[PDB]
């Protein structure tokens, strides 16, 4: 698959995320237990909740379709729908809203995703949420201070940096040790304070910011100058504007 | 005749039934089975009998917990059911040979209703179903056991509601799948007001049946509209065979080779690979490492991509056992699929469209609710020119129990009278049947 | 020299405009606002009286972690906490739609005919002015023909009249000019030609019924109240019996054959009856504003006070409380008409165009909606780049979205003169944005977006409609905000551009040409700052018949 | 049949036709030639042709004095409408040779277009023939001009106005005698939303043709609604028979005896005498100096009073020569009918109720207007279940000039296409014509 035009760092970035036989880098170890507790959804030593039956449960007549499409391990479960929600600073995050939503349904089955200018979601089953959270935790669809984990009161993604170089947060989930050089996340994704912090490591410096980023900017790498990109998306308006008449 | 265009034809298992069928046999202005679904669907209703009882018993009628004390009228309807149902059929029928049906469910707590089609013939539209069975229940149980003349306008709100204060049958005890006329959105909107769940319960949440149901009827709606009038009408006929009667096996297929292990990108490759295999589209330009596709066949391309939609939404859902993300697969399949190739997506935008704003109404505060309140009338749904709603229909009835508005919670009285007919049950059996029938004709 | 927008940047940051960052969580939460003050005191007096509580600020999440910025009313040098922009905390807001909901225009046409053809009487200036002084004292709410009436006081209702127009000079002369809504007088010459060659000899009545009469009741309310009392003052200035077979001929005509309502009736799943904002097409709205004959030297200027209109109406008013309710879209319309942001890339691209092209200029064709709306969707969000303070100020990304639409289709219709090419150009607009910073708007904001493409020259019977004559109740468009009253000043730009004096119906155009009226429609975001400022008076009060 | 009565039938001069047919014969679950006519009430439009070009030349489109300046097209329509017709024609119909009619009127300004009746058979409702017919003739314009991408739009509002941000085609230049979906009062009114001055413009102004395609309408509308089911079903036969049909010659006779000198007091005189000369009605109990009247059968009583109802407005607005007075007759008709017999008026009080709110709505200040814009479905005029509005529209047929909205002024584009169709303008030939042909077959 080719997936986006274009010849800049940005696009191949994005294409990058796409494209799941491009390893995403690891930045970051995080253990079970706190994804678990960032997620919020469930206490540790909690068992997942159901929502309905385990499938093997149910009396399911013949249908080719359910017959031929494997379900997830959550649904096979009967596990909720729960959800990870980010946002992404246009000062250079490395993933970036559409990015996220387009790479999710490349990379992950059984997702719901969805894209706003100032948060990102994925809702599935709980059980495989967490697996998908982990490696959207752990690599570089994640900065911790250039992106946060909030499930509400998202307002962030346009502000100017705080004089640490964190992303603004109404809430402060994630908070910079200036000791550590290294971010905290002190609350879960609804603004719940945990127990005891989870180490979310450095944030990455701006030579890395802006190998890794997918967005495009002036003081960056402008979307203009990115003529190939550009002109697919001009050819997508008149080839839908032409056959929208005849 | 108009069009060159064959299609091969395969029942719900994937086995082929008839190769070679002519595009315009599937068309709804020719193929005799779509015709009759959709005089069916006209002329068939739901009479909830045990529902009158109650209503009646404990003078509830007019509306959710509305109530007239001293009004109570303890009658026992269920228990003479049969003598009920037969003093209305020959009010309902015109002659006592035609097409009427009148049949008890349920031990007589429902009975299914399918007014003749003669008196559609002399109709403007299709009240007449819900009207002429009402006022024939109404009149067969006064008669019954002689309701007074100060008593039976309790029978009739515990049959039709609060009508005509209300515009709709508020508080109705019997249920059709279409909804009043002036509900529509728009003129020639009525086969598009039909709930998802209504067709996921008729078809008992077989995938494939869903699908092809709530297409038949969102591309007969095209027709009524004129979308399907002149230079789009091959478009549609492609998007009906190809997205709703699995054309060529195309969906089955990509079901097949994605639902181990795949995802909605999956799917998307595989369709373009297809569609690049049967000539649909070819390389127009190369840029730097990427292929500009091109098409001398804009409807063909629309129907190969509207094919691998509803199969990514197989995949998707069917892999989550979860409905809420068609809005989602709906959105990103499109803007994939574009960025992909350089091709316009389904619906040359639409389809994306409507999933931005279903998304954004099955996940807010706003309005909307889940899949299976949606439907082609919906100011939600109604943007797509009928290659959304069949993917709809195809998720909700993949849903193993995710949703507070099931079928089970909104279509119950609908699913217990009209999948007793064959025809609204496994359409695609019949249409295709039909489409092979007829194929010499075209 | 400056971009439009910096002294606005300035007023509400300590920071320079181009600063990258600043320090937040310093400021008290709401305690830094005046306005929040005044409405956490407001609300523990509520609350104590009425022994239920309500505004608490510490329920839910703290406000004001940032600055909670002053906004300037684009035009103006007022500057005022958003809260002042709510609807319902400004009266010039109110009024606003007020005065729409309340208007109809009523032909004579008719009428007169049934007159002279049908009861056998001649029609002259001077009938006509005996019929304008009689309906102006019954549309009020006051009696003509039967004994032991009982009226509305005047004083509550001092703002319902009926004027009339004219195309022919010498009879709108003759008629008592009390009554008349004067074309020379209110329009420059050329457009004053264009109207009164689109009337000729008809005769119009723009009938306002009161404001607390609307309020009290609907918009629907409106022809039927017009018609009423024209039935009664047509009794009884003409001699008819009291009701006879002929009385009906002039409610038919005033109610059906010869009205021209605001807004047309709304389909159930929205359900409204006539006059509701939902049912005003765009080029009504655009003709309604009256910035087109006072600042017709610049066509930017129009369009943008359309863009005004529409964006408080449509988003604050109608997708913010007819179809949703509770805090609102305050923020969703004023991106569109504060700060001076929209007016910097709606210049930029009118320059741009002039130079390039010349205004009208350009060929009608995609080539032109490539050329202009690219150019322009990317200064503008350069903008949002370089200058941290303004893309902090326009946070979300549907405002971003709809502004940086705006002057891409406004521009691109300044150089086509023609409203569909400027629509194609807002589509594009939002394709090229949603690329470049991988985002556009809310969740559902691009619903319409992506539909837009392919609708925008579609033909077919719920998709092909000129821009001027859709609205909000369009399919593609009657869900969302951040596009109504933009796509309001798309449909005004190309006829600003051109110096047409009207944009889709000049009798409209004509009925908001007046003094008369309680909210000024020549100068829109004046009377938004006005209101603002607590300094507006609208009509429909109680305070004659309550307690002092 | 269900019911043993039977019915001479005359034509509209008053000459026997036939015999002693079945009362059912005059059906429309059963007459051909009713249904023929509903189905092409359905399916026919008119298309103004010199009015879509002269809104495109005018760039005046969208409504009432609405107007774009720079977008005007002057395309020569008329002088092209052959081609366009043609053209149009090829996309409206189904298959060649089918049902479908287009044909030039007025020498290339006017189109009569009747839509396929296979398109209604796979519909839900009649909007298919407004919204196909637009759609052809916008597509045929385009192309035989090649308008271009840019300018296209102005020709669809040219041709269907405001719609969509309009609910009706605001603006249109096209017309129906039915109106949308979305404005009928009830489910089940569509045949009643149709104006009198359309019935008698299409009717060339025929006394007892208005009066006999009205009474169709009306009563085929009450077979829609269910109200002619079952217990009614009779009475609704018998007034469409005897009120529309001239059933036994009776309305005819009674205009004939009372036409030189007579009134609607010397009317009721002789309905009275013929009602207990057939032995509908007879003497029950004596008061002092008064006989007190029953009858075995109130649906037969009803039907002639209906009948005597018609022959009045004949006779009072057929000597006024001016409608006016219809609301009156249609009042005081049933109010001395009632004190003269001691006998319920026609529909049980329901006509006189209809004839007071329509005298009020038609001399007043509040809505209605004159006799001819009012419609089985208008809120003034919907009360009695078919038995007001035939006289209405006799009424208007007998105006010599009287009226503002008159015929010529509201339906002329109507007159002008739907006259050409014999059944529309004649149905009193063509529905006792074919109740003679199956008149062995009920
Ligand atoms: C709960 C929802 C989901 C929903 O259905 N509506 C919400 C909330 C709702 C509430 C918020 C009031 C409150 O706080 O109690 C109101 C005011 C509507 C109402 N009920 O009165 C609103 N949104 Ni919202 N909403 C807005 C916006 C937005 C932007 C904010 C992005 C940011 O970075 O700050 C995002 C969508 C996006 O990412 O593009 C957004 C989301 C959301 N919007 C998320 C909550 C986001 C969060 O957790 O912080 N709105 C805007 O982008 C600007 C205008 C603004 C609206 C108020 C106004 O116009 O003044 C408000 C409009
Ligand atoms: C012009 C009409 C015809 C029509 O369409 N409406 C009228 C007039 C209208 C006007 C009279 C206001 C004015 O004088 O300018 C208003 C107030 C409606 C409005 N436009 O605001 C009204 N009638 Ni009227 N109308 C009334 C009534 C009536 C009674 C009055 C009989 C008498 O002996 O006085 C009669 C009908 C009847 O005879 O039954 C009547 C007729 C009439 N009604 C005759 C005029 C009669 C005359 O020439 O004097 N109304 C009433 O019976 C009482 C309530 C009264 C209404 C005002 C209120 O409710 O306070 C008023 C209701
Ligand atoms: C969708 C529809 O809601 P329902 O699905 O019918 O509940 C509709 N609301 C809206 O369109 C909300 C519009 C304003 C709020 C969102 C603005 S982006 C309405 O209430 O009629
Ligand atoms: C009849 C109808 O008017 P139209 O014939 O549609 O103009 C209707 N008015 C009324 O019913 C007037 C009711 C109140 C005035 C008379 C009270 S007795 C209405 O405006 O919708
Ligand atoms: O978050 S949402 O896009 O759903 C609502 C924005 S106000
Ligand atoms: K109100
Ligand atoms: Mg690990
Ligand atoms: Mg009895
Ligand atoms: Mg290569
Ligand atoms: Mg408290
Ligand atoms: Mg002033
Ligand atoms: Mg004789
Ligand atoms: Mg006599």
């Amino acid at each position: 698959a080719q997936y986006y035009p274009g010849t800049t760092k940005v696009a191949q970035n994005r294409r990058n995320f796409c494209n799941p036989e491009y390893e995403l880098e690891k930045l970051r170890e995080i253990s079970d237990e706190d994804v678990v507790k960032i997620l919020g959804h469930r206490a540790p030593g909690e068992e997942y909740p159901s929502v309905h039956p385990p499938l093997e449960e149910m009396d399911e007549p013949e249908d080719a379709i359910r017959e031929m499409v494997e379900p997830i391990d959550g649904a096979k479960a009967g596990d909720r729908v729960r959800y990870i929600q980010f946002t992404d600073s246009m000062y250079f995050a490395p993933a970036q809203p559409y990015v996220r939503s387009r790479a999710y349904l490349c990379r992950y089955r059984g997702a719901d995703a969805g894209t706003l200018s100032g948060r990102q979601i994925i809702e599935t089953r709980e059980r495989d949420l967490e697996k998908i959270s982990k490696e959207l935790l752990e690599t570089e669809f994640f900065d911790p201070a250039r992106s946060g984990v909030r499930g509400k009161s998202v307002h962030g993604h346009s502000l100017r940096l705080d004089e640490d170089g964190m992303m603004f947060d109404m809430l402060r989930r994630q908070i910079y040790n200036k000791d550590t050089g290294r971010v905290e996340m002190v609350k879960n994704q609804i603004g719940d304070e945990l127990d005891e912090p989870v180490d979310l490591g450095e944030p990455l410096d701006e030579e890395t910011l802006m190998e890794k980023t997918t967005i495009y900017r002036v003081d960056g790498e402008a979307y203009r100058d990115d003529v190939e990109a550009v002109e697919i998306m001009q050819r997508i308006h008149v080839l839908r504007s032409q056959g929208g008449f005849n | 005749a108009k069009f060159e265009d064959k299609v091969d034809l395969y029942d719900d298992r994937g086995n082929l039934v008839e190769e070679q069928v002519p595009l315009e046999a599937l068309s709804p202005l020719r193929n005799p089975a779509i015709k009759s679904i959709v005089q069916g669907i006209k002329r068939t209703v739901a009479v909830n009998l045990e529902g009158i009882e109650n209503a009646l018993k404990t003078a509830k009628v007019g509306g959710p917990a509305c109530k007239i004390m001293g009004r109570e009228l303890d009658l026992d309807i269920v228990g003479n059911a049969e003598s009920i149902a037969a003093a209305a059929k020959e009010m309902i029928q015109v002659t006592e040979d035609d097409d009427t049906n009148v049949e008890l469910l349920g031990g007589g707590k429902r009975a299914l209703v399918q007014v003749p089609s003669a008196r559609f013939d002399v109709a403007a539209e299709y009240s007449a179903a819900p009207l002429v069975t009402a006022t024939a229940f109404v009149q067969a149980i006064i008669n019954e056991f002689d309701v007074s003349m100060y008593d039976a306008n309790m029978v009739k709100a515990a049959v039709l509601g609060r009508y005509p204060q209300s515009v709709e049958y508020m508080g109705a005890n019997i249920a059709t799948m279409l909804d009043i006329p002036q509900k529509l959105e728009g003129p020639g909107y009525a086969l598009r007001n039909i709930m998802v769940n209504h067709v996921v319960a008729a078809t008992l949440k077989n995938t494939l049946q869903a699908a092809a149901l709530s297409t038949i009827l969102e591309q007969t709606a095209m027709f009524e509209m004129g979308d399907a009038v002149g230079a789009f009408e091959r478009m549609h006929l492609l998007g009906l065979a190809y997205q709703g009667m699995n054309a060529d096996n195309l969906v089955f297929d990509l079901v097949k080779a994605n639902g181990k292990e795949g995802t909605v990108g999956s799917v998307i490759a595989d369709l373009v690979e297809r569609a690049l295999e049967d000539g649909v589209i070819k390389v127009e330009k190369e840029l730097t490492d990427y292929k500009v596709y091109g098409t001398d066949d804009l409807a063909m391309w629309n129907a190969y991509a509207a094919a691998g939609l509803m199969a990514a939404t197989m995949v998707n859902q069917g892999a989550a056992r979860a409905a809420q993300g068609v809005s989602s697969t709906l959105l990103y399949y499109n803007d994939l699929i574009e960025f992909e190739t350089g091709l316009p997506s389904v619906d040359f935008g639409k389809v994306e469209g409507t999933a931005v704003g279903f998304s954004f109404f099955s996940h807010s505060i706003y309005g909307g609710g889940g899949p299976g309140i949606f439907n082609g009338n919906h100011i939600v749904t109604r943007h797509s020119k009928g290659f959304a709603i069949p993917c709809v229909a195809a998720a909700m009835a993949l849903d193993a129990g995710t949703q507070m508005f099931s079928p089970e919670a909104t279509s119950g009285l609908i699913k217990e009278v009209f999948s007793q007919v064959d025809e609204f049950r496994e359409p695609l059996k019949y249409v295709v049947e039909a489409a092979a029938e007829i194929k010499n004709e075209i | 020299a400056d971009k439009l927008f910096i002294n606005a940047l300035k007023k509400k940051f300590e920071e320079s405009p181009e600063e990258k960052k600043t320090t937040f969580y310093t400021l008290g939460g709401w305690k830094q606002s005046e306005r929040k003050t005044e409405f956490v005191n407001a609300g523990k007096e509520v609350a104590a009286k009425r022994g239920i509580p309500q505004y608490n600020p510490d329920i839910g999440t703290p406000l004001g972690q940032r600055v909670l910025m002053p906004y300037q009313v684009s035009t103006t040098d007022t500057y005022v906490e958003g809260d002042d922009l709510h609807f319902v905390n400004n009266a010039a807001m109110q009024q606003m739609w007020d005065d729409i909901r309340r208007t109809v225009i009523v032909g004579l046409n008719h009428a007169h005919a049934v007159i002279e053809k049908r009861l056998g009487k001649e029609v002259t200036p001077e009938t006509i002015t005996h019929y304008l002084e009689t309906v102006n004292h019954a549309m009020p709410g006051a009696a003509v023909v039967q004994e032991h009436m009982v009226e509305t006081h005047p004083a509550l209702v001092a703002d319902s009249y009926v004027k009339v127009f004219t195309g022919n000079d010498e009879i709108a002369d003759e008629i008592d000019p009390a009554f008349v809504i004067d074309i020379n007088k209110q329009f420059p010459e050329d457009q004053a030609e264009t109207l009164k060659a689109e009337v000729g000899d008809g005769i119009w009545q723009v009938v306002r019924i009161p404001t607390i009469v609307s309020r009290t009741c609907d918009g629907a309310t409106t022809s039927r109240w017009s018609a009423m009392q024209i039935g009664m003052s047509m009794i009884s200035a003409y001699k008819q019996a009291a009701g006879e077979a002929a009385t009906g001929d002039f409610a038919y005509a005033a109610k059906h054959a010869e009205v021209i309502h605001m807004g047309t009736y709304l389909p159930v799943r929205r359900a409204r009856g006539e006059n509701e904002p939902g049912g005003v097409p765009f080029g009504y709205l655009a003709d309604i504003c009256q910035s087109s004959r006072v600042n017709y030297e610049d066509p930017v200027r129009v369009s943008l006070d359309v863009v005004a209109t529409g964006a408080m109406l449509y988003d604050q008013i109608w997708l913010g409380s007819y179809m949703s309710g509770g805090v609102g879209f305050t923020q969703y319309a004023t991106a569109a008409y504060t700060d001076n942001i929209l007016d910097d890339f709606t210049y930029f691209g009118k320059e741009y165009v002039e130079d390039k092209y010349g205004l009208c200029e350009a060929p009608n064709n995609m080539d032109t909606v490539l050329d202009v709306a690219t150019e322009v969707t990317f200064y503008g969000l350069e903008q949002y780049e370089e200058y941290p303070a303004l893309l902090e100020d326009q946070f979300g990304g549907s405002q971003r979205a709809a502004v940086v639409a705006a002057a891409a289709g406004c521009s691109t219709a300044f150089a086509t003169g023609n409203a569909q090419t400027g629509l194609s150009g807002w589509y594009l607009s939002m394709y090229l944005h949603k690329e470049q910073h991988s985002r556009l708007g809310f969740y559902g904001y691009d619903l319409q977006d992506q539909c837009g493409a392919s609708n925008v020259f579609s033909i077919r019977g719920d998709e092909g409609l000129p821009l001027e004559l859709r609205g909000p109740n369009y399919p593609n468009y009657a869900m969302n905000v951040g596009h109504q009253g933009e796509y309001a000043g798309i449909s005004q730009a190309p006829h600003a551009a051109r110096g047409d004096a009207f944009v889709f119906n000049p009798l409209v155009k004509i009925a908001f040409a007046d003094d008369n009226l309680v909210f000024d429609f020549t100068n829109v975001r004046g009377e938004f700052a006005k209101g603002a400022l607590r300094e507006f008076e609208p009509a429909g009060e109680r305070a004659l018949i309550t307690p002092a």
